[PDB]
């Protein structure tokens, strides 16, 4: 991929006590035109791991196709083994690194959240094969905008409950609505626990415009 | 070039202009921009002319061979899946604006969108082409859930006529098609 | 294009061809490439047609005013220097000019070389043009300071003939001037096809 | 840049080259040889790029020797020259073209002496004299002046000395020494080396 | 251009029962000549020649590949080749190098092997054949050769006036060109014999 | 972006006679692959003994013609006489060189009578170098006309042909025949042929049609 | 280069011109631009002259191979499908602009083919450099289901509009009339441009050219 | 950026979004895109920010000085003439999308358009900006001759809201202004 | 002018017996967007001459301003002299040629029609200062499209009456509507006579689409 | 390309240049002079572009002579050197820059001998020896090897001959002749010309 046609935008993610919560919006902008304003950008992998992505969307449907097959292919064995969320983060790294070495990359930036064996997991994957783990992640402009709000709380308080974490994302999703030209006031929140993967519906934000009456 | 697709309760309604241009000269004054694939599935094409003619003949070859094996009428989602495979694989080589619509026995009317990237999505209504940006704010202020067939023929006719009036690459004559369980009603309109 | 000039005991010899091309197309065969500045100065045309034609005519406009004011002809080193300063103001703007200045002086014979780059140099023998390097071989093998008058006529006429043979951009006739103490004199003008029968035997 | 010369006689071929192997300012080697004995009556002179001269001309060198050992007799200088032209033209429209300039000197028992000319675009020519390099410009009009088809081998060495002294006079490169061969009905004979006391 | 790297000029002209062909003699790199005996006209059987002009590499290369295909043709068939058959043969050889093309433009002239009928044609550098009835030209100095042949050509000419017409056409057009000259050779062939003459030209 | 030049075609011919001069040109004005008009002669009567032709970029041909006609009047009120043929050729070289670094894209040929009553032809270049010749052909079809006039007028490459000077009537049919052969092979040539004849009795004009394709 | 076609009430009339140029110099005064395909199908060529010649002979070879194996008359849609699928594979490197016409069992059919592989079925088309001038005559003076001489008059008028525009021809307007049973092919249908006569004496002498070396070789 | 101007019987109605962006980042969340010049003449500006601020201050200086000499209220056509002189002269240097509207005693309501070229034309209604292409076919199917003031405030509010929903460089908050013989009614709206 | 922003299109013109008729459409296209679909592109100069233009429209309003002043400045003298249509064609040529020599041209192409002293006049002016006279003119694509229809009639018949000429333009304006991507079905016709300059209103064409029912 | 050399002594300055005025292959003039007597104790050596050498150095030549006639006494070699540097640096940021390379040789009655170095970017340096051109690379390490600050003028000519013969050996250009000056308490004295019998 040399020219991303239909792109998404920033994706957030943060650990908490016993799970990982991830949010992203529902917009398929084409340049500046917000052409596809009802799409899903979060894929529920089997029961513990969970994927959201940014960048080109046609490339995202390709990885949605390939990862969908690999999960089915292990469940048909029935040997009691599944892919850990760290294993998906390992496989996806080698897929991206091999793809840029042919100089024909996949224009994406992906966030992998997972909860297995009582342990949360939150991983980053770049287009160029740069991958790491962190207690809080943000892609796009959210690495410039929402990322300082995430780190200030986690340094002042290292662990978070579920209601604290979910409330904190809605604040950061509000701020991205004010100052990102590719944002949209309709997003969805996905959350892994030990109970499984759950995806909330098309939520919305609440804006303030009292400074408009000022000069 | 402006193409149009609206589903309703019975089936779908398609529509397009003609005016195949080359630079600032109209090469073809009247053009079938919409193309049959199977008896119930059409597509309307945009982008490069020689590319989209070559893709639509390959999908008709594959889907037409595929239904004779199953001895079943094909799914509309199956036809939209085949355009996605050729466009995503041969991206950086093609400029295709395919919209697939048609009636299905399992699912009724459906409308799918395959833009130049290679993605696929189902929509209630879909437009495309060069002159699609002009009627683009008219269409969602005028659209209303739960139309009849005759309203959708009136809806797309007024929708295409605004871009055909305005966009220089668009215009000519309006070609419409209504696909339902009964048959295919094609007509040529001016107004 | 091929010109040459050399000085010896009895003055200065000037000779040149007459072919002017335009790309691969021959414009003419009768181009006078030796510009008669004065009854006592001669200049050549080597590189650029209107550039060598204009600035030497402007030099001839200048030396006449010098003669009227000072009641004396200009020296050869002076006329070479005035042409060098006029061209140097347009350095880099794309002039083509590679001429030579010939003439008798109070110091004797005079031979200077002038570029469009500003290479004002004196010397004894010069050869400028596209087929210039074909002339340096045959001239320097036959050159002497103590040549005769009729011998020096045969040397320069041979040297242009060998240049027009190998080079493609040189042909036409072969002009020949002789600079004497009183003034220049035209010697002859021979076609190459006539010289081909003479030299082959 | 470097120099070759090709004086052809009635029953002999006089060739000479220079002995310089410079590297961009300095002159690394002053006794370099550019002469390749293809056979007992055929020489080869090669001027070109830094690597393409040794790689190509040795490929022709060992391939003509294969013809001698396998058939028992020697190639003619005409066929040996016309085999080399086939090898550049085939290897021209490729990712690896050779950029060399050649001239061939041979003696035949049936056809007498022969001289051939070769461009880096692989064009053949049958010439009574030839030269390569930048010194080819200054010198071949001298050689065009005093050439006679019925010339003796003593005049040809003298005409070669006239041809080289003007390259000592008005040529910017140094070029002090010049190796000389001669080919006749007997074989390749080496004449004495030509050097120059300048001043 | 690459066609202007060595120069050249080939002209053919149709007569009454005969046909003539001519070319120059100069070989040289862009401005420096090398020799004056470069062959550009090659015999392909009896009463049928071919002329080549352009890049001197492809002049010698195509003339050897075409001779390779001709001798294999004239052994699988006892007959000689017809002039139309050679034109279709050359156009096949040029079009195979469609994207790596040889830089030459051939000219074919000859009589019929059975009857007396003359034939002239010329091709492009990728093999578009073109038969005429009066003359064909090729080379760098093309426009000079059109100006002479449009004025001097007559329909039905004996081998005497055919020789004088193509001589005056080649001498006046090439002397106006810079990179062509140094002698002109003329082949005039007919049913009974083949005459080759060389003309007295300007050697400058 | 904006480019200040375009090519318009045209062909100019001049022949210096013994006591006459003939200047001829076609009347086709073209651009690219189009025909603007079929009636646009390139001849211009400057004086009663001087006709100029102008080819090349047509916008400079209209400008340069009007500059020359102004300076003819400036000569005459300052010197009480008309310019000669050779004086105009000397003046034009200074005008063309005056825009050396933004040149006129015009080929010029001046034909006319001298002070002795003989023909005189001065050819030019776009920068302003000139010489006196006996015949020149300028324009697009210039390469198709020079080799033929060397044969007929100059008698080059001919053996045992005497040199009779060109009469007026013989020179007319030479001009009419070279443009018929030029209109067959050149695309920028046709639709008419305007011929001007300068003698000691005035300037005659004559128009001969050509092929219209 | 100007080619055009039309569909009248019974068949198809094709038209072309007779000039091939190189640069801005007329190379050929008479070039055949209407090519044979089958005894019912013909094709007009525009663009690169050698690319149209080699393409129109390959498809004419395969349809002769196809119809002789089948045993019946070819179809125009078969020739359309071969051409548009060949040219798409070369990505428009082969510069060929074609007008395809013929009469099948189904009737007359006229196509226009672009060098990238896009085809159009139309009642009348123009291609080439002078196509804009010829489309003026069609769009002004076309009416459906014309007669025989009404159609031949229209195409000969439309080609002549391009000839008196630039890059026309040394005009020999060609016509190919294809009907259900009769096939016509007319090379000198109209000659409007005549070269004027030569009015000069060009006396050549047997011996006015110097010869250095003569050579005689007899034959049999 | 999307700007809007509709005249009616009494006067004119203006409207714009805010969202001054820079690349893909919003620099200013709320922005007065419409600017007073005289007491009855506004302009709404588009294109480069630093260019159109510099032009509008110069025209206010010239027109404000010009009316004190005449001791008369200025004409709207006089104000639109001054923008044309600066934009046509300093073209190839500016990117200005000025629309001038306002009430005049001699002529009532007027709307003028000065696009990036430098031409000037009077229109019944005029739009402009980057997101103007999207509502561009909505506006002429919805426009109707002979509206009241309250219809035009309803007309431009629905017109701007479609581009603000859609275009990424547009949105924010709607600023409206009604200019008549009585006064200037400015209001800030969201909906 | 280096980049024409708002452009027009082709302008026709043809002489007849005792007058000149000129037509052009009413469209102000911006690239491909037909942005200004009601503008006038024909200027009535004083009583005999008359101007239409193509190319950039903002440059056309400049020449509309300057020529408007020069005509007023001669009428205030009242000496019984006016500008002939050939004089306007001379002045406009020098204005365009001087403007390109500064390498800052006026992006237009202008047609001047005039009738004075019983003589019709029809002149062309290019952007580069190329000017000539002709019995029929066409700019834009009309030089490729409508120009062969004009020349075929004038060669078959050199003179035309007024009803023949006005009918012939409406045919050529119809053909430009079919095959020009910048055309518009609303044009106006201006005509000079000895009675003065008269400009007809926004006329329209009549199209045929019977070939659309064919395959 | 061409060559300069600057051996400085205890009470003398030894300078030498070459005599070549070549044109792109040929060598037009073999007795060219590159030495400019600014005053009675100051020389000037100039190497650069084709026109900028004569135009600039004569501007300095006639301007120092104006100081002598107007004040009655002569410039010091320090101030004369430091006036030239002011003229390049002012004329550097302009549409007409001069591209020459200089070195200055002077003798003072109060300060003894002096040598200065000049780049085309107008940088001054006070050096015990200097050189310019491509031959400056091969030769100045020889001159760095055998230099002694207390050296005699007879050794300096001998050290100059060592410095030039290796440029005769491993340098691609021809350079046959070399003119030599010397400056002492008396004035500019011309030593004999240095030429080379090569082989």
């Amino acid at each position: 991929t040399q020219n991303p046609m239909v792109t998404g935008t920033s994706v957030l993610g943060v650990k908490f006590e016993g799970g990982v919560v991830i949010a992203a919006d529902m917009l398929g902008s084409y340049g500046s035109l917000a052409r596809f304003r009802n799409i899903s950008r979060i894929m529920r992998v089997n029961n513990s791991t969970m994927l959201g992505a940014s960048g080109d969307y046609a490339d995202f449907q390709y990885l949605k196709q390939v990862l969908g097959q690999m999960v089915i292919d292990e469940e048909l064995l029935g040997d009691g083994h599944s892919y850990s969320p760290r294993a998906i983060h390992s496989w996806l790294t080698r897929a991206m690194y091999s793809r840029r070495s042919k100089m024909n990359p996949l224009w994406n930036t992906m966030v992998i959240g997972g909860y297995a064996d009582g342990e949360s997991f939150l991983g980053y994957v770049d287009m160029l094969g740069v991958a790491y783990e962190a207690p809080s992640l943000a892609t796009g402009y959210g690495a410039y905008l929402a990322q300082p709000l995430l780190r200030e709380v986690l340094e002042k308080q290292p662990v978070l409950s579920q209601t604290e974490a979910r409330d904190l994302v809605e604040r950061c999703m509000r701020v991205l609505y004010y100052r990102d030209a590719r944002s949209y006031n309709r997003f969805q929140i996905a959350t892994v626990t030990e109970k499984g993967v759950e995806i909330e519906g098309p939520l919305s934000t609440e804006t303030n415009w009292d400074i408009a009456h000022m000069i | 070039t402006t193409i149009m697709a609206v589903q309703f309760d019975g089936g779908v309604v398609l529509g397009a202009d003609s005016r195949t241009t080359t630079g600032s000269y109209i090469a073809n004054r009247v053009t079938d921009k919409l193309t049959p694939i199977h008896d119930r599935i059409f597509c309307c094409r945009s982008g490069s002319a020689a590319d989209t003619q070559a893709v639509a003949d390959a999908v008709t070859y594959q889907l037409g061979f595929h239904s004779i094996e199953l001895n079943e009428p094909p799914l509309v989602h199956t036809a939209a899946s085949l355009f996605k495979e050729m466009c995503y694989r041969y991206r950086e080589d093609l400029m295709a604006g395919i919209i697939i619509a048609g009636w299905d026995p399992q699912e009724g009317g459906q409308v799918y969108s395959v833009p130049m990237g290679g993605m696929m999505v189902r929509q209630s209504f879909a437009i495309g082409g060069s002159g699609s940006s002009y009627i683009y704010g008219y269409v969602d202020a005028t659209y209303r859930e739960g139309m009849t067939k005759e309203e959708c023929l009136q809806f797309t006719a007024n929708a295409l006529a605004l871009a055909m009036e305005r966009d220089g690459s668009s215009g000519g004559v309006i070609r419409l098609a209504a696909i339902a369980e009964s048959g295919v009603e094609r007509q040529v309109l001016l107004g | 294009t091929t010109t040459l000039a050399f000085k010896f005991r009895h003055g200065v010899i000037v000779a040149a061809d007459s072919r002017a091309t335009a790309g691969a197309y021959i414009a003419s065969q009768t181009v006078k490439k030796v510009i008669e500045i004065n009854p006592y100065l001669l200049g050549t045309m080597a590189g650029g047609a209107a550039d060598c034609s204009f600035w030497e005519r402007l030099l001839a406009r200048q030396c006449r005013i010098y003669e009227l004011r000072n009641k004396e002809r200009i020296s050869v080193a002076a006329a070479s220097k005035l042409l060098a300063n006029m061209v140097y103001q347009y350095k880099g703007m794309g002039l083509s000019m590679g001429t030579m200045i010939c003439g008798w002086d109070k110091r004797g014979p005079g031979l200077y070389y002038v570029d469009s780059e500003g290479n004002r140099i004196s010397g004894a023998t010069f050869s400028v043009g596209s087929g210039s390097v074909y002339a340096y071989g045959v001239m320097d093998r036959g050159y002497s300071y103590d040549l005769e008058v009729e011998q020096a006529y045969d040397l320069a006429r041979r040297a242009i003939y060998q240049a027009t043979y190998r080079d493609a951009y040189s042909g036409g006739a072969v002009n020949l001037y002789h600079v004497r103490e009183d003034g220049w004199i035209r010697v002859s003008s021979d076609n190459v096809a006539d010289l081909h029968e003479k030299y082959s035997g | 840049m470097e120099y070759l010369i090709g004086i052809q006689g009635p029953d002999y071929v006089l060739v000479a080259s220079d002995r310089v192997a410079a590297s961009n300012i300095v002159q690394m080697k002053d006794d370099h040889d550019k002469m390749f004995k293809m056979s007992e009556k055929i020489l080869l002179l090669c001027v070109g790029e830094a690597g393409d001269t040794v790689q190509f001309a040795e490929y022709i060198q060992k391939n003509v020797q294969l013809y001698k050992m396998r058939n028992g007799y020697e190639l003619s200088p005409t066929a040996a020259a016309n085999f080399t032209r086939r090898n550049l033209a085939d290897c021209l429209r490729s990712r690896t073209p050779y950029h060399v300039n050649l001239l061939l000197a041979g003696y035949d028992e049936h056809e007498g002496p022969a001289l051939y000319y070769m461009d880096y675009l692989a064009a053949l020519a049958k010439a009574p004299f030839a030269a390569h390099g930048y010194g080819a410009f200054l010198t071949l009009s001298i050689l065009d002046r005093y050439y006679t088809p019925t010339i003796s081998r003593e005049r040809a060495v003298e005409l070669l000395r006239k041809c080289l002294e003007e390259l000592q006079k008005r040529f910017i490169l140094n070029l002090p020494t010049f190796s000389v061969r001669i080919i006749d009905k007997n074989g390749i004979h080496d004449l004495d080396n030509i050097s120059f006391p300048k001043q | 251009s690459i066609m202007s790297y060595n120069g050249g000029a080939v002209m053919a002209m149709k007569g009454k029962n005969c046909v003539a062909i001519a070319a120059d003699r100069r070989f040289g790199i862009q401005a420096q000549m090398v020799t004056t005996d470069f062959q550009k006209i090659f015999p392909m059987g009896d009463r049928l020649y071919i002329g080549l002009a352009g890049l001197a590499t492809d002049v010698q290369t195509v003339a050897q590949r075409l001779k390779f295909r001709l001798n294999l043709y004239e052994l699988k068939e006892g007959r000689q080749i017809k002039p139309y058959t050679l034109m279709s043969m050359v156009a096949n050889l040029l079009y195979e190098k469609r994207f790596g093309p040889y830089y030459t433009e051939p000219v074919i002239a000859g009589l019929d092997p059975k009857t007396f009928k003359p034939f002239i044609c010329s091709l492009d550098l990728i093999g578009c054949p073109m038969v005429t009835d009066d003359f064909v030209v090729s080379g760098t100095c093309a426009e000079q050769m059109y100006g002479m042949c449009e004025s001097l050509w007559e329909p039905n000419m004996d081998p005497d006036h055919l020789f004088e017409t193509i001589s005056q056409a080649m001498l006046n057009a090439v002397d106006r060109d810079a990179v062509s000259g140094m002698g002109v050779i003329v082949h005039i062939i007919e049913k009974d014999k083949i005459t080759t003459r060389t003309l007295k030209a300007r050697m400058d | 972006r904006f480019s200040p030049y375009v090519f318009n075609g045209g062909t100019i011919l001049a022949i210096a006679g013994e006591d006459f001069a003939i200047v001829a040109s076609d009347t086709r004005l073209s651009e690219g692959f189009s025909i603007h008009t079929r009636d646009s002669p390139k001849c211009y009567k400057l004086t009663d003994k001087t006709v100029i032709g102008c080819s090349g970029f047509h916008g400079d041909c209209l400008t340069l013609t009007k500059i020359i006609e102004a300076r003819l009047k400036m000569y005459k009120h300052s010197n009480n006489k008309a310019m000669t043929t050779g004086a105009i050729a000397a003046m034009l070289s200074t005008i063309l060189y005056s825009r050396r670094f933004f040149p006129y894209y015009v080929y010029n040929i001046i034909g006319g009578l001298d002070e002795e009553g003989k023909g005189a032809v001065y050819s030019f270049d776009p920068v302003g170098s000139y010489q006196r010749d006996s015949f020149k052909a300028g324009g697009s079809a210039s390469a198709m006309l020079q080799p033929l006039l060397d044969n007929q007028v100059g008698f080059k490459n001919m053996q045992n042909v005497e040199h009779v000077p060109l009469s007026l009537d013989r020179a007319m049919r030479l001009v009419k025949d070279v443009f018929i052969s030029a209109a067959e092979r050149d695309v920028y040539t046709g639709d008419a042929l305007r011929i001007c004849i300068v003698t000691k009795e005035g300037i005659r004009e004559e128009t001969v049609s050509l092929r219209k394709d | 280069t100007t080619i055009a076609g039309v569909v009248y009430k019974d068949g198809i009339v094709l038209g072309a011109d007779t000039r091939a140029t190189e640069g801005m110099v007329v190379a050929d005064k008479n070039c055949s631009k209407i090519h044979f395909i089958s005894p019912n199908i013909y094709c007009c060529g525009a663009g690169t002259a050698a690319d149209t010649d080699m393409t129109t002979q390959l498809i004419s070879s395969n349809l002769e191979l196809h119809s002789l194996s089948t045993g019946r008359l070819p179809r125009v849609v078969t020739a359309n499908r071969m051409l548009k699928q060949m040219l798409f594979r070369y990505q428009g490197y082969i510069g060929a602009a074609l007008v395809l016409g013929g009469v099948d069992v189904t009737g007359p059919h006229l196509y226009s083919i672009y060098p990238h592989g896009s085809t159009d079925k139309l009642p009348y088309v123009t291609m080439g450099s002078g196509s804009l001038a010829a489309m003026a005559v069609f769009e002004d003076k076309f009416r459906p289901d014309m007669e025989e001489e009404e159609a031949k008059n229209l195409v000969s008028e439309a080609i002549a509009a391009g000839i008196f525009n630039d890059l026309g021809s040394g005009s020999n307007i060609d016509l190919c009339v294809i009907s259900k049973n009769k096939l016509d092919f007319l090379r000198p249908y109209t000659v409007p441009n005549k070269k004027g006569t030569r009015l000069g004496r060009y006396r050549c002498e047997k011996g006015t050219t110097a010869v250095l070396t003569e050579k005689i070789t007899p034959l049999e």
